[PDB]
């Protein structure tokens, strides 16, 4: 049986490297050959207490592409669920009752976790769980990084944005440094910067960084410049536009990319990379939100399949 | 009249002549400070070969003789310009533009909160500190910024 | 391969003769013989941007009776999209990364033919933007008059009234001007009059239309009475009451109709068409919405099949 | 020489000269159709004298040639206007625009609703004689107006 | 008394023209020789059950002036009375108990009138009505048209916009309609034109009305122009947008307007009226909106004070 | 006439040492012997274009202990103007034609600095703008200040919390820089740390100020400690209960405050100041709402009264 099989995908913390390369190599045989019957007669939940379209569709689109059922609910704009005090131990307690696995996205950090507490069995992936974690979103960007540059080590990667708050750049620092001697560059405006620990838990592993204030300091040197949103109420109206709203792509500042450089976004973007930059062939923030369902795929694949043919 | 020619044009009898504008400045400045709305006989030279910088731009508008605060709003766009101003065939004066107090109606708050930007109220910048790089501050939400930032958007 | 092959289906003014009559044709066989796996494994986007009920589960009611899976929202309502100022471009950049057509409704007008720039190879196809059209509402209202009329052509079409702001009077009055010999009868108040571009047209084509003030002028020769409803805000309360509400079909006023006359609502029906019409033979507004499933289901059949099997 | 018209002013070598402009429409041209983003001389006249046409503009555009599609757009505009080409220092074409089927870019929808207004799209109308008029209508939308009404804005 | 003591003020149709010009000469009086304690202990009540802040701002500041107390409310969906259940009939009824005057408006026609027969002795005002009745719009409009012109007999007077609905635009005409030879201009988008009963009402008293299609056709014989918003809901998007090169005045259109020749409009003016205009001597709906102060400081002193001698 | 007669009241910025110190002599002279009938007859409009019923109730409060009549609205999801379409600039315009004096609190900066434009004679006094200004809010703070320790100059004042965006501690540093050898600590959590140009002015002022990181360790040396609330929108969850062992006070942080000290909060203080301080001695920001009164009065009074006897 598979490693990961019957396992509840919660936290990138809790994923080994090897853990990390199956799921990433599973996704690169579906993505090659198709295997649409793979979860033929399995029933998915897909529970977005918070509501995310992005996620959502691309969660259901990879259910359908292997085969299963989905029910489930959209809320933040109600769906009767916490009708009436029902605790969520509860909520998942009656789900389990019925479907095959759950996905859920939840407001609250920990969500994901607790579900697990109640599922019995029915392994339990999680969307996003407030500022805590988002594996698949961490899954794809990596499947992205890889299938781009071959590799997952040895990368110089620059990550340009809110990175105090943005939620995903603090996961793909610590899968990244899972892998050996990648380099990275932070960019972001000195109230948006990486935490602490994030930086901590670097050098301790002996991992190389450091902070720049223009992506022109580090263009030539970049593989993969994964850019954030900033969103403009974690600064005030002024202090976005500033001299803070500087840390935007357009396609001339390319000019010294390194031919094999990719610019990934996890989305929305709305300001900060100029639609000029999706002529150039660096623009891969919609083809790593396509590979999301390779990505997803493979983890629905591998939990579900005690054995995987291939 | 007088022996024009297109490398450095020649005379126009009365009015102003705009000379030693940067490349590309001189379009901004015709439709920033709406030059072009008169009958008078404007002549505008763009990319130009001349004293100093290479290429410059120049504009002719002949009768009108825009002045002192006029050419004081050109200063951000054409610090190095000079004012030349014509009568009877004769550079009676150069003046050149100095950073002014004030800039109306131009430029953009950047402050996407202040209430300039939904009114019949045109803009207006108190201006400071001189050429090692100023700042502009709104007239209305009181907020400073960096001439850079005003100046994209 | 087929004409309508991977076409989007954005205009009326963009299908031709031809072009309505194949999808007319593929309605008849499908309606006739079942093909319940011809969309096996294609996974389509329902994406409902303005909600329309009675349309959504029409359209994917018939990508479930070709076998096709369906993803998708209804919003108006909130459902995250447009979050933080995404654009609709970039929502279909995404989307079409992993779905193989969209259908789609949205409140301005054009936004369907964007999408049409952004989603590469994927379909696009129509259900409503603005007021501007909704080509499936004329293609089943056409199927309907063909199958019990027997013909296209040669009809004597009464359109009775809101005609000023009726979207879809307007698409089926151009899609039947591309057919011979047809003779049109408008009836409306005069606040809610057919517009001159689209009479201008038929002068142009050399086609007949007259206006009557009452059904009963013109009954005895009328094939076809297309009834739309008075919406009571484009008129105020006593606009609507004061003699211009007697645009309202009546049993009683049915007894001269010819034993074919049908008559035709879009609905929601509400004023206009008293309930004792349903009784009569000539009530066919309900099997006109059952002929939604038949029109609908062959447009997904010719858009997403090279060759079609009959 | 002199009746006055030339004094001096740039014969050039090759190029494109847009000459009788109708006033006015001279510093719209080199907005809309974004003629002055080069490098090359430019040199331009405004509220130029034409006892042979009233009063006018004129772009000259040296060692480009505006030609076919670029022509055919300014008809909205400046629709008695000769475009002449000179390849050395003399007229090797004059061409007259005529109206073209589809106007791209420069014109906005008049629709508020039109989904052109909130996105990255280039506007685009096909344009319609209608005798008394030139009905323009718009490719997102669907929607036919007067092209008073869209120039208007 | 004065023939206004204790009088009810619902419908301009009902004041006489001797009644017009009493509240009229009333209001120069009083903005003349302001009387700020004649209504001294007075408590008038300000029932806005439907929200409209300039006029209830005007009204209390009418109120206040001549040191009347205020008690009431508004209610853009908000606050208790009329609840739903609770009848209009039985509010009034318990607050004509409370105070000494009800000032009303509502958005249902006849609610003012239905309020009369329950208010006992306490006179009832009315603010605005559904569609049907706005008085001291009217009030203060005439007043202004005094003002500026020196008469109300023998103008030339254009109205323009949408005068199928415009509330204000019926009721001027009505009253201008009690004074002598006075001749109208309509200029209107023939969708939204004066209604048939203004006309024929204008035609059995013999007054001369003509109907243009832009203003530049009259702005030359023209006393008053009283331009009223397009009510762009009333509309498609695209209608309101085609009409000629519009209807909105500018500056540049009043090159040829009498000397005298003033603009009014009862606000707001998102669109119609140019900032350019404000600054011409013509402009003068601002001056209107302050006589609308001395309009209804002069009913008020009227109907709650027996005779006046001011 | 005073100095601040028919002054318009906008920035701090704008009012000079000598305007300060006779807003604060006058407003000691109305509390002692108050002047009931000074503004009889006045109507002043209360425009709360956003709710804060603390504020507006002291305002209206100090309004009517001076006699004043008050007609106006406050607006959290209602009423009519500003609309959508209707400028702040008109509905200014019409409403300087019907009072006497407009105090005003908009949510964008500058909106009272526009209303000076379109108000004529009308005075317009701020209550709050967007992040820019509260004049009324220093004014009663150096009220306070003044009436605790005696004097206004060579002050020790611990300004502490949201240094970063409270609008009152930034306006607070202004007035008192204006006043000689004062020293400024500054306790707040270096996310939210007073701007670098509140410190620039200061430098240039040659005034003293240092930061710190607890407010124990300046509770020895201090006169004034200004807590402000800190803002738990612009804070993670996790970020926000982090810091130190908080900066929030409570009586045992006190028991080495000199006796003159005073803790001033403008309000709400949810958790930043706890209960138990309410009951010291050196608890005084209810007196310091008191003083709101006689802060209002005072300005409210020379503005509109053209010299003062009391
Ligand atoms: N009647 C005239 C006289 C001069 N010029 C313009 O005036 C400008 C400069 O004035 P001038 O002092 O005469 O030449 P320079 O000494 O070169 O001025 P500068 O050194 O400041 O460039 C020239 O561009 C020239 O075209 C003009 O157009 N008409
Ligand atoms: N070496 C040259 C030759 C011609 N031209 C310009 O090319 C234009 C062409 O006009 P032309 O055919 O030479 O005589 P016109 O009668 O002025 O043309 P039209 O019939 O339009 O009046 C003229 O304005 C002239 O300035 C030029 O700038 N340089
Ligand atoms: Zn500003
Ligand atoms: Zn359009």
């Amino acid at each position: 049986a598979n490693p990961l099989y019957q396992k509840h995908i919660i936290s990138i913390n809790d994923l080994s490297r090897d853990d990390l390369n199956l799921v990433l190599a599973t996704a690169a045989k579906l993505k090659a050959n198709p295997q649409p019957e793979l979860l033929k007669h399995k029933v998915i939940a897909s529970c977005f207490f918070e509501a995310s379209t992005r996620t959502r569709l691309s969660f259901e689109t990879s259910m359908h592409r292997l085969g299963a059922s989905v029910v489930g609910f959209s809320d933040s704009a109600n769906t009767s669920l916490g009708k009436k005090g029902e605790t969520l131990a509860d909520t998942i307690s009656v789900i389990s009752t019925y479907v095959d696995a759950i996905v859920m996205r939840h407001p609250q950090e920990g969500a994901a976790r607790l579900a697990t507490e109640f599922s019995g069995n029915v392994p339990v992936l999680n969307a996003g769980d407030g500022s805590n974690q988002h594996p698949t979103q961490t899954l794809l960007d990596l499947f992205t990084i890889q299938e781009t540059q071959g590799r997952l080590d040895n990368l110089h990667v620059a990550m340009v944005g809110d990175l105090k708050y943005g939620r995903t750049v603090h996961s793909l620092t610590q899968a990244l440094a899972k892998f050996d001697g990648n380099r990275f560059y932070f960019i972001a405006p000195d109230a948006l910067a990486m935490p602490q620990y994030i930086l901590d838990m670097l050098d301790e592993k002996g991992i190389a960084w450091s902070l720049h204030s223009s992506i022109e300091e580090v263009m030539a040197e970049v593989d993969i410049l994964y850019m954030t949103r900033v969103q403009k109420e974690r600064l005030d109206p002024s202090e976005y536009a500033n001299v803070k709203a500087q840390f935007v792509l357009r396609a001339s500042d390319l000019h010294n990319a390194k031919a094999n450089m990719k610019v990934l976004h996890p989305l929305p973007r709305v300001d900060e990379i100029a639609t000029d930059v999706d002529k150039t062939p660096h623009a891969w923030y919609f083809q790593q939100a396509g590979n999301g369902i390779f990505a997803r795929q493979a983890l629905l694949a591998l939990v579900l399949n005690r054995d995987l043919v291939l | 009249m007088t022996h024009d020619n297109k490398l450095q044009v020649e005379a126009i009898k009365r009015g102003t002549v705009i000379d030693h504008i940067p490349a590309q400045i001189g379009f901004k400045l015709l439709s920033l400070f709406k030059l072009t709305e008169t009958d008078q006989r404007i002549t505008i030279g763009l990319n130009l070969p001349s004293g100093e910088m290479g290429r410059k731009d120049l504009i002719k508008i002949e009768n009108t003789f825009l002045s002192e605060d006029q050419v004081d709003q050109l200063a951000l766009y054409a610090p190095q310009a000079t004012v030349n101003r014509i009568d009877n065939y004769e550079v009676v004066g150069k003046s050149r533009p100095s950073l002014p107090e004030r800039i109306d109606n131009v430029l953009v708050c950047p402050n996407s909160n202040c209430i300039s930007h939904a009114e019949p109220v045109s803009s207006s910048f108190a201006v400071r500190k001189r050429a090692n790089d100023i700042a502009l501050k709104c007239k209305y939400c009181e907020k400073e910024f960096s001439h850079n930032v005003v100046l994209a958007n």
